[PDB]
């Protein structure tokens, strides 16, 4: 399989780890999420249309209109934790303790 | 298992089949259970919301009562069907597989040694 | 090229059905130069 | 109607360029309903050979498809050619 | 599961060189997943205290296996007791025994010499038999 | 060279992940998405799919990305960290050139890779198809379809997208 | 498993017609009005064979009355051809709309020098059939023998003996 | 190729001229995140084109139409509840 | 929030499920869970309290993590089959893929320490819709592919939900956190028959979904979130928690209770699959989960605890709430274990 | 569908897409059309654990149309010793296949 799909799948992988470690801020974190859909819409784009499966053309632009209120729900909440907290940092989201 | 057995006419809680078992009788011992589930069901009520237990409103344990039963008995057509239809194709895979159960042979306990072993 | 190769059954099927399956520029292009193969793949996505 | 005039005009005295949206788009979802032309639409939409027409084993029995394509038999889109 | 795979492989008692380093091998391979969870749900100072609490759960898992592997095979042949579940008996204990002494804590040595000695024995028991901790859906 | 264009996309593809995924500044971290968003409309423009590829750069880049960066603009702290700053994140920068690196030397010369998915090794070109189009684009036909075919699709994404606008005021209401 | 058939090099070195995109698109129409039969016996077998190697005799063919057709115009005013096709040529989009005047001029020897007929619009678009000779075949796609489907339950829905028999549960 | 070329002469050109310049010498959030969901609205809508040209365009007219009015409906509602008359 | 606008909120996760349930095409599988995840978040801010705005964050995060994770399992099973159809998935990463991706969405495994947060954070009667009806969409999915399913992967996931659920139970105080994690216990369950036969799935879905309505409707009359704030109601309303002690027992599992019902017939139906040490493990890690509902039981109603003077006020007043369907949902989850012949009905 | 009211209804919303052999815009080809129809019409009224097993041959030419392994992995035993015979010489090219 050609390896432009391997550096594509990678691609999901170091967003993933990237997603997963966090190191301060939820901005990053947010931004690792978009990395994810992000190669998911290159991914699904290069097999559907290597493949002519036409009625398949659907999902990409479905895909990322659909990820794309993740951001509309993801960037809303850390504003919120941004107005009360101060700084999003996740270190500061630890109220929830119990 | 079911699930997807050759004719599953989706969400249909009584398929024609059912049509052919013989019904739930009112006395049924289940469905009775039913109806006694409702009138507790009405007891609970009536202690939830501060009422006097037995005779408070008793037009709603009729209700309780006669949804239970009426709920139950479709219920067990539902469940007397599949449980025919459980041994009804099961009877007939059987015929079409006979080497996969095998019969057995006729040996009396005369001929069967079954070790003896002492008890003390 | 490949007489030489231990195992290898000249024009060996790829798929198990004898039906003519269309040949992907693969095999079509594959030992032409690459001059060949860079006007024929992106020819038409390049082409302005 | 005598409130809902008055409603209209005060409607278009301060806010004109709402109701210029709702009455072009209250059209807009309308006319195409009850619109002669939307069948012609249609037609001529189908009669554009994107695919080509692949021929069909002659068998007999059927006469409507023509056996040549400068034949009458089979569709024609004279209708296309004066709208 | 080519790790696991190495303890099954060699016939018990016999090779116990083999079966001591394969043991061992399960052991330290169980360490890592422990302190790697344990630095990760709660999180030292720095990283020489990461690597402080890796040091001293990974020598501790390794130390059961390696006692466990060693102690099982020595005591087969010993005894010419290739099948007998004692011979993991003594086993889990020489574990349970080896955990005592890393933590320094007699109480908690019994404890895990009579709860590893039963596991043991009982994953024996199985080897033998036919038990499945996983079995395929059959039915 | 020029054949291998979309293996070097993707090469500049796969850096520009670890671009933002070593979570830099949000600012910067927005930067090393931009590049790597601008780059894969490119590997999807080398196979076709213009209208998908252009959507990554409108709707996208200068769509969701835009609102992105903004956010971080007027949100964090007062000292935004240069690339460089903490440590870890350069050591995560090099930890994803050594990934990249490994199997790109590993593809080129055995072209056996397996790790999790057994992929071999050869260039982007050996996987296009073969066949005329006509007069129709097949990415422009497929999408199309979104009001011919996309019966179930558009009153499922369009009702979302309406609870979309409701959920964001009632969340950023303040009650 | 087992060597793909190719046709030899030999029958397959055919005359191919060497001309260019505006004259065979300055042409088409009266093309594929007059020499179309060969045309669709090769169109059929390539939807109905699905296999190239079957029908590339068609295809000489096809190839074939493409010269005839091209020969007896050759003969006929070629000098207007020249005009036509080369002012569809000068066309980006190749579109029959700007030149006019030079298509009527080939128009109008062929309705009466060769006996033509410019096709008006539709009919080299409708759906024509073909009287052929090669048989319908056996299976195009080379399909295998199917699995056996699994016998249908059959017989009355009697009911279950001895009730739920789930433990103790009598009925 | 030559869409490659066309950009990358562009950049040199900044670049080049750019180094002969240096050497030789809620509210404000609420109007990114509405812009954001209409214009993932609008993405739904741009393949209208091609698709006024299907043979089904009945279909594409009730729903084409859905969209837009999906559209106003987003708005209707944002504008009634505040909204667009952003915080101040 | 406006009664008519929570009302769309609270069914278009309604509806959200209600495609995950009836889609026959992967995408829109991940259509339905995008509008669950959609219309969950504003339900769990409705008071707009920091542990709302943290309680959401945590389980927004983790719920579009997981759908992720779920995209790339679609496009893997896609990218080697070229299927959009749900059917045994046809390669096994990808199975291995979206195990995990619908367990996140789900929380059994270690993929769990946002279930006692979230519900924390949150009021209680949102508890019962993440609790309750939040569960049913990843469930579908999998009694879907239970086919495909890895028969190690799934189990050992069980048994870890089961195991961590048992053993945190005994130190939580929070009432929310108690019965978060009994709900991380009982999903344990079910997952782990998945495998073999996904009627008993469904089965213990529907008794577990009954036991925990009848727990939470009854918390929300008693207006209580701590087990001292919840000892306290033997006073005012004896009633009450008499019947919170017998919801306690059948959540317990106690025969002849409505908690014998899922776990009887799960026990069997591995024993069916030869598989016997799985079976003894988690029903005797199961007292795990009783010891803390004994450590409420007591509390609750079989000891009266210490009151406050204020609360003879409290007599004086009558509840308000009609708290719906409450007594039927109590009768439904004690008294039904003569009718277990009924799982018949679900296959 | 867990509730297949799809069936139930008569409706579609999903199916019409789930396959690639399925009805497509002006009837184009979805490149593995005439493979995956053979493997699914292997398939139907078979039951899921007995198609993977009759009907494997089917979906090994599917896979291999759509997936292609092995048919360039072969391709690339061409290349590989094609370019280990032209550097010590002992392969020429012939004039075809540059001009
Ligand atoms: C099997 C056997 C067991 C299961 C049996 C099946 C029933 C299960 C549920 C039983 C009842 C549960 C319940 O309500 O407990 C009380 C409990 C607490 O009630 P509460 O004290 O009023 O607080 C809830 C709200 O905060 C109150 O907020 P509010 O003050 O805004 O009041 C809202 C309320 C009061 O009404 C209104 O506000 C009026 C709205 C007017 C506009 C809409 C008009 C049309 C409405 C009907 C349309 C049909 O209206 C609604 O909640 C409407 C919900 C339906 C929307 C329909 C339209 C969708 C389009 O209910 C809830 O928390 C509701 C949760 C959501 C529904 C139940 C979800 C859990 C169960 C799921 C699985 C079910 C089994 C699946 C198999
Ligand atoms: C509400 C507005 C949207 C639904 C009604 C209007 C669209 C009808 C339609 O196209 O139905 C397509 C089909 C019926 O097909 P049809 O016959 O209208 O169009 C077939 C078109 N071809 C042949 C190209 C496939 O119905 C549905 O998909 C139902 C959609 C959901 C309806 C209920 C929503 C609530
Ligand atoms: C021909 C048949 C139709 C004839 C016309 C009928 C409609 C008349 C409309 C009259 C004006 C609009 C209604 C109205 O009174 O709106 C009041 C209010 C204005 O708000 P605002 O300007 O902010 O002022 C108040 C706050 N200071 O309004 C609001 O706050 C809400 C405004 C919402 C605007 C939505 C616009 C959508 C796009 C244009 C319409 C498209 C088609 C919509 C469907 C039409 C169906 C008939
Ligand atoms: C023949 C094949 C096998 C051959 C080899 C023998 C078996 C493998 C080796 C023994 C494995 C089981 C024994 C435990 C190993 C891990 C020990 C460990 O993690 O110790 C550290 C710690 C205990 O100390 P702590 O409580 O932290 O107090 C000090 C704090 N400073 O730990 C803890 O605090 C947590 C509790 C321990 C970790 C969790 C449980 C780990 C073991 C699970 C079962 C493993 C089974 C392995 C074999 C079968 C599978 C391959
Ligand atoms: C399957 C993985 C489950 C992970 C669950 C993590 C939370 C619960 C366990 C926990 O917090 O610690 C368990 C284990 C031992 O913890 P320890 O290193 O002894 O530290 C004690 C003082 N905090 O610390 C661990 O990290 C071990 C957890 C996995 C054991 C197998
Ligand atoms: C499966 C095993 C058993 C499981 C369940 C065990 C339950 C008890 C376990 C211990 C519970 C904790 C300790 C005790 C808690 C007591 C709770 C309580 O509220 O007690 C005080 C309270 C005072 O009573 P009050 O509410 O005033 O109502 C009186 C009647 N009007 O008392 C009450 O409110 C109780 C009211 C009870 C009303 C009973 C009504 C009986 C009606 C019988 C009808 C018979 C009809 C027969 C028909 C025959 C023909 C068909
Ligand atoms: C408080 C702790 C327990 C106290 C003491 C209780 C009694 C001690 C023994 C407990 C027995 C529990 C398991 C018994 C269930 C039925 C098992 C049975 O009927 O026998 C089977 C015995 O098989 C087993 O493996 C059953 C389990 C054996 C013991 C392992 C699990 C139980 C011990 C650990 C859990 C309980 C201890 C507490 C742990 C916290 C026969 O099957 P087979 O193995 O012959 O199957 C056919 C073929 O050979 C394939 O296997």
């Amino acid at each position: 399989m050609p390896l432009v799909y391997m550096n594509i799948i990678m691609a999901f992988a170091i967003a993933l780890a990237g997603l997963l470690m966090y190191r301060s801020h939820l901005m990053s974190s947010l931004l690792c999420l978009e990395g994810m859909m992000l190669s998911l819409f290159i991914m699904s784009t290069l097999i559907i249309l290597n493949t002519h499966f036409t009625l398949a053309n659907m999902m990409p632009i479905i895909l990322l209109v659909f990820a794309a209120c993740e951001a509309a729900l993801g960037l809303s909440l850390l504003v919120m934790v941004s107005n009360t907290y101060g700084t999003d940092y996740v270190q500061n989201l630890n109220l929830l303790q119990c | 298992m079911m699930s997807g057995r050759p004719g599953r006419v989706p969400l249909q809680f009584l398929p024609n089949e059912a049509r052919s078992l013989p019904p739930p009788k009112l006395t049924d011992p289940r469905l009775v259970y039913m109806g006694f589930l409702g009138y507790c069901s009405g007891l609970i009520d009536n202690a939830i919301r501060r009422r006097p237990v037995v005779s408070a409103g008793l037009h709603r344990q009729l209700l309780y009562v006669t949804s239970f039963v009426f709920f139950g008995y479709y219920l067990l057509k539902r469940q007397d069907y599949m449980y025919a239809l459980r041994d009804h194709d099961m009877f007939a895979y059987v015929k079409s597989h006979p080497e996969d159960f095998p019969e057995k042979d006729k040996k009396t306990y005369g001929e069967i040694l079954e070790e003896f072993h002492p008890v003390r | 090229i490949m007489k030489d190769v231990p195992d290898w059954k000249v024009g060996e099927s790829v798929f198990h059905t004898t039906r003519w399956v269309t040949p992907m520029m693969g095999e079509l292009y594959g030992l032409r130069t690459n001059e060949e193969i860079l006007s024929a793949t992106y020819g038409f996505i390049w082409y302005t | 109607a005598g409130r809902i005039a008055s409603f209209l005009k005060n409607a278009w005295a301060k806010e004109p360029v709402l109701v210029a949206s709702f009455a072009i788009g209250g059209l807009a979802i309308i006319l195409p309903s009850l619109s002669p032309y939307t069948n012609y639409a249609i037609r001529i939409n189908r009669a554009t050979p994107y695919n080509y027409p692949v021929p069909l084993r002659d068998d007999g029995n059927m006469p409507d498809v023509p056996s040549h394509p400068q034949d009458p038999q089979g569709p024609s889109l004279e209708w296309l050619k004066n709208l | 599961k080519t790790l696991l795979h190495k303890y099954s492989d060699i016939p018990e008692g016999t090779e116990c060189h083999r079966k001591a380093y394969a043991s061992t091998s399960i052991g330290g391979a169980t360490g890592l997943i422990v302190s790697a969870y344990s630095i990760a749900l709660k999180p030292p100072a720095s990283f020489l205290e990461g690597v402080a609490r890796t040091g001293r759960y990974t020598f501790t898992s390794a130390a059961i296996g390696a006692i466990f592997g060693l102690t099982s095979c020595i005591s087969a042949q010993v005894r010419e007791k290739p099948d007998d579940p004692l011979n993991y008996f003594i086993g889990g204990c020489a574990g349970g025994l080896t955990l005592g002494a890393r933590t320094r804590s007699y109480g908690i040595g019994a404890a895990a010499c009579a709860y590893m000695g039963l596991t043991a024995a009982l994953v024996k028991m199985g080897q033998l038999e036919g038990w499945q901790v996983f079995a395929e859906p059959k039915v | 060279m020029t054949m291998y264009i979309a293996f070097i996309l993707s090469t500049i593809f796969v850096i520009g992940f670890v671009g933002f995924s070593s979570k830099p500044s949000p600012i910067y971290g927005g930067l090393g998405l931009i590049v790597s968003g601008g780059v894969g409309c490119g590997i999807v423009l080398n196979f076709g799919g213009s209208f998908l590829g252009l959507m990554v750069f409108l709707i996208y880049l200068g769509g969701m990305l835009v609102v992105f960066g903004y956010t971080t603009a007027m949100a964090t702290e007062m000292y935004p960290e240069v690339w460089v700053s903490n440590k870890t994140v350069f050591g995560a920068f090099v930890s994803g050139l050594m990934m990249e690196f490994c199997m790109v030397y590993y593809a080129l010369k055995e072209e056996e890779v397996e790790i999790i998915f057994k992929f071999n090794g050869l260039g982007d070109w050996v996987i296009y198809d073969t066949g005329d189009s006509g007069f129709f684009s097949e990415e422009a036909m497929g999408i199309a379809a979104l009001y011919s075919y996309g019966t179930w699709l558009v009153i499922v994404t369009g009702w979302s997208l309406l609870i979309g606008v409701v959920v964001i005021m009632e969340i950023t209401r303040g009650n | 498993p087992g060597i793909v058939e190719l046709p030899t090099l030999e029958d397959l070195k055919v005359q191919e017609v060497k001309v260019s995109s505006s004259v065979l698109k300055a042409a088409a129409h009266h093309y594929g009005a007059q020499c179309d039969k060969p045309n669709k016996e090769f169109m059929l077998c390539r939807w109905e064979e699905k296999d190239p190697r079957r029908c590339l005799e068609e295809g000489k063919l096809v190839n074939q009355c493409a010269l005839d057709f091209f020969r007896q115009i050759k003969r006929h005013c070629a000098e207007p051809f020249t005009e036509y096709w080369t002012c569809i040529d000068y066309s980006g989009l190749q579109l029959f709309r700007h030149c006019r005047k030079q298509q009527a001029k080939f128009d109008e020897c062929v309705l009466d020098k060769l006996g033509w007929v410019r096709p008006d619009l539709g009919e080299l678009s409708k759906v024509t059939k073909v009287k052929t000779d090669r048989p319908l075949p056996e299976n195009p796609y080379h399909s295998r023998a199917r699995p056996e489907p699994n016998p249908e339950a059959e017989g009355d829905l009697k009911p279950a003996k001895h009730g739920s028999r789930l433990f103790f549960w009598t009925m | 190729m030559n869409i490659m070329l066309t950009l990358l002469t562009n950049v040199t050109l900044a670049s080049l001229l750019v180094l002969i310049a240096f050497w030789l010498p809620m509210k404000f959030f609420l109007v990114a995140i509405t812009f954001l969901l209409f214009d993932l609205e609008i993405a739904l809508l741009l393949p209208l084109p091609w698709a006024s040209q299907t043979n089904n365009l009945k279909t594409m007219l009730t729903m084409a139409l859905f969209l837009l009015i999906l559209l106003a409906a987003s708005l209707a509602y944002e504008w009634t509840q505040k909204g667009l008359e952003w915080a101040e | 929030m406006n009664p008519i606008i929570y009302t769309t909120l609270i069914m278009t996760v309604m509806s959200g499920t209600m495609l995950v349930m009836i889609s026959s095409h992967w995408l829109l599988i991940w259509i339905g869970f995008e509008m669950n995840l959609l219309a969950m978040i504003p339900v769990l801010m409705k008071n707009f309290n920091p542990r709302a705005t943290e309680a959401a964050t945590k389980y927004f995060l983790t719920q579009a993590t997981a759908s992720m994770m779920l995209m790339m399992a679609i496009i893997i099973n896609l990218l080697y089959s070229g299927q959009w159809t749900i059917t045994k998935m046809f390669n096994p990463v990808a199975m291995t893929m979206m195990t995990m991706a619908l367990a996140m969405k789900l929380g059994l495994s270690p993929f769990h320490f946002w279930v006692p947060e979230v519900t924390q954070g949150i009021s209680l009667q949102a508890g019962l819709l993440l609790l309750t009806w939040q569960k049913l969409a990843p469930l579908s999915v999998l009694c879907q592919i239970s086919q495909s399913i890895n028969p190690n992967l799934m189990l050992t996931m069980a048994m870890l939900s089961i195991l961590i659920g048992g053993w945190g139970g005994l130190n939580q105080t929070q009432l929310r956190k108690i019965m978060a994690y009994s709900s991380i216990a009982h999903m344990g369950w079910m997952t782990a028959v998945l495998p073999y036969n996904t009627t008993m799935t469904i089965l213990n879905l529907l008794i577990y979904i009954t036991m925990t309505l009848a727990m939470f409707m009854l918390l929300i009359h008693s207006s209580a979130t701590t087990t001292l704030s919840l000892s306290h109601t033997w006073n005012k309303m004896p009633v009450i928690t008499s019947l919170m002690m017998v919801t306690l027992l059948s959540m317990g599992g106690l025969p002849p209770l409505s908690g014998f019902m899922p776990k009887w017939m799960i026990i069997q139906e591995m024993t069916k699959n030869e598989s016997i040490i799985m079976p003894t493990l988690m029903a005797m890690t199961a007292l795990l989960n009783l010891y803390f509902y004994m450590r409420l039981a007591y509390s609750s109603s079989l000891t009266m605890f210490p009151s406050t003077n204020n609360m003879k006020m409290k007599w004086q007043f009558e509840h308000t709430k009609q708290m719906k369907l409450l007594p039927t949902m109590i009768v439904l989850s004690t008294l039904v274990l003569p009718m277990t012949p009924a799982l018949s009905s679900l296959n | 569908p867990f509730f297949d009211v799809q069936k139930r209804l008569g409706l579609d919303l999903d199916r019409w897409m789930t396959i690639q052999s399925a009805e497509q815009p002006h009837k184009i080809p979805g490149r593995c059309h005439a493979f995956e129809k053979e493997w699914i019409e292997c398939a139907h009224g078979i039951g899921g654990i007995r198609a993977e097993k009759e009907c494997k041959i089917e979906f090994d030419d599917f896979v291999e149309c759509l997936l292609r392994q092995k048919t360039m992995k072969r391709l690339s035993a061409i290349k590989r010793q094609r370019d280990k015979l032209i550097k010590e010489g002992k392969y020429t090219p012939p004039p075809h296949h540059l001009g």
